């Protein structure tokens, strides 16, 4: 009958105490005629109930979505809590439990480079500047670019990739004008990580 | 010391 | 019942002349009653019967895997040309059909660049040494590191990914020891595609 | 003349 799908929270959620992560049970393909859920949720067994459940909604495939979602204390989700999601519905000999939670592994540093635009691309209209962001872990990271206080717009960042030793990287590549990049302007790469300190840190690019 | 996000408190030791 | 996947030729082998590209077709989950299978080939909707047929091998799902196999010609791969599979079975009310081009677009080269490791990274054991490849269109490409003649091995390439004026782009990295890299060897970072001169071009990285 | 990987013929023009 239903099928259900457990989710973490964004990892800027989970690094940023300004934000506030949740996890969030999906129950789709819900009947029609018996659209009724029960959530019982567990933080490691225990049963807890500061969850709400978001509204009720069709989706237009004869089938209703029916959303859970709980709060997470940051601190909680960092270390490696089970949550469990329980879901019953009559439309169900027995009910589904999924848990999430995130990569066991013991965290580690992301070394953060930058490294600015090939020689052979003065020639090119707009450059690259690039961000290797090496040797971290689990994979969970948020990576953004900016300039003189504002986001810098147009980059790319590749998926994590997991390398030889456990650990994880990524590249992003800001693209640039070179008229910019040439006028002595300072383009910064934003990492933030667990592992890293205060889930943050910064490295930058110039001339 | 703190760390800040585009001015968005992150982290705080 | 059956179910079929179509397959296109590894990026290399459909790139140099000194090997032959094929298409695979795939049928998993024949039955075994009625094991028997049959195949046509089309190219752009003329068939064609020089197609082996592999090995038949048992999964030991309770189901049988029959592949057949097409060579299929450099040249006229990287133009266009649509080949088409064509399973039909007893186990099957019409026969299923799947159609494997390449990627629709004109074909656009890449630009390779060779982005020495950080100044921040020779306290490190190892160093990264990068090679950014952007600009070619399709995303079919293949990428390696050489140096003075021989394979180096342990690198880790970025899958491709879509970049915003159409395009696409990866990353590859190497790992070398500080040593090596000090020493001065040049590093080659080989990159393969259908809109390269000679499909091929190699550039240099070295203190 | 011609494009070599590994010494392995690529293509020629
Ligand atoms: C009726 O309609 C609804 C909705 O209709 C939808 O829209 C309409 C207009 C049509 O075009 C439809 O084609 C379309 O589906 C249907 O509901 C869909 O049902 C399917 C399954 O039946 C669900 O598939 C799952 O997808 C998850 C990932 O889900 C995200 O990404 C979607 C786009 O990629 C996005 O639309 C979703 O919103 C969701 O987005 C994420 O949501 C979180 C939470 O809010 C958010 O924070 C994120 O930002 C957001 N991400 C975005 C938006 O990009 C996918 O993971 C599942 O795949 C797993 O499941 C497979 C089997 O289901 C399994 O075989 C795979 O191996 C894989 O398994 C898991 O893998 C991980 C890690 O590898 C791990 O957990 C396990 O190893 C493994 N777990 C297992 C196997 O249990 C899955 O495919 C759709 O998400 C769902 N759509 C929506 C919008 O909810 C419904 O089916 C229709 N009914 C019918 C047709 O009868
Ligand atoms: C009975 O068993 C068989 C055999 O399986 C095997 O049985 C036992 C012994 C166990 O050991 C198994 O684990 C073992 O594998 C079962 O057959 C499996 O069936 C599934 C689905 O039914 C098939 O999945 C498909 O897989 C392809 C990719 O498969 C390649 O890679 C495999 C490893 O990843 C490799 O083992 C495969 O053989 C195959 O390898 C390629 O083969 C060619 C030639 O041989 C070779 O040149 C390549 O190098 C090689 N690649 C390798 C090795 O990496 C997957 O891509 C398919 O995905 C499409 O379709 C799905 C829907 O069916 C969809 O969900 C996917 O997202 C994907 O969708 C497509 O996505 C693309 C973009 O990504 C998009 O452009 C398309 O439009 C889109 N198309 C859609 C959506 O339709 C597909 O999932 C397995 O291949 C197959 N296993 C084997 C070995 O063949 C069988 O199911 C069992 N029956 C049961 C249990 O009842």
């Amino acid at each position: 009958g239903p099928s259900v799908f457990l989710f973490p929270p964004k990892p800027k959620d989970t690094l940023m105490i300004s934000r506030t992560p949740e996890v969030t049970c999906v129950v789709v393909d819900v009947s029609h005629e018996d659209p009724e859920v029960k959530f019982n949720w567990y933080v490691d067994g225990v049963e807890v109930h500061n969850a709400k459940t978001k509204p009720r909604e069709e989706q237009y495939n004869s089938t209703y979505r029916v959303v859970s979602v709980l709060t997470v204390l940051h601190q909680d989700w960092l270390n490696g809590k089970e949550y469990k999601c329980k879901v019953s519905n009559k439309a169900l000999p027995a009910p589904i439990e999924k848990t999430i939670s995130k990569a066991k592994g013991q965290p580690r540093e992301p070394q953060v480079y930058t490294l600015p635009p090939s020689r052979d691309e003065l020639t090119k209209n707009q450059v690259s500047l690039t961000c290797l962001v090496k040797g971290f872990y689990p994979s969970d990271i948020a990576v953004e670019w900016e300039s003189n206080g504002q986001p810098e717009n147009n980059y790319k960042t590749t998926p994590p990739v997991l390398d030889s030793d456990g650990s994880f990287f990524l590249y992003s590549k800001l693209t640039v004008d070179k008229s910019r990049w040439q006028q002595g302007n300072v383009f910064s790469c934003s990492v933030m990580h667990e592992a890293l300190h205060n889930h943050y840190t910064q490295k930058s690019l110039s001339l | 010391d703190c760390a800040y996000h585009k001015g968005e408190l992150v982290w705080c030791t």
